[PDB]
């Protein structure tokens, strides 16, 4: 049952870490508006 | 910009809570399975 679990904990991690991306991906768009 | 760096903030700490977590999982399987 604990692998189970721990493939809930990286999933969950994966997805946090996909928050994050996307909210770098729209930092880079706002600088590059603001750039050209 | 400044709401950005806050949601920066959270989901730094969120990240690391899971991870956390999910060394201490792993570390428990490979006690109790190996």
């Amino acid at each position: 049952s604990g692998i189970v679990q721990q493939q809930n904990n990286l999933l969950r991690a994966i997805e946090a870490q996909q928050h994050l991306l996307q909210l770098t991906v729209w930092g880079i768009k706002q600088l590059q508006a603001r750039i050209l | 910009w400044a709401s950005l760096w806050n949601w920066f903030n959270n989901y730094t700490s969120l990240i690391h809570s899971l991870i956390e977590e999910s060394q201490n999982q792993q570390e428990k399987n490979e006690q109790e399975l190996l």
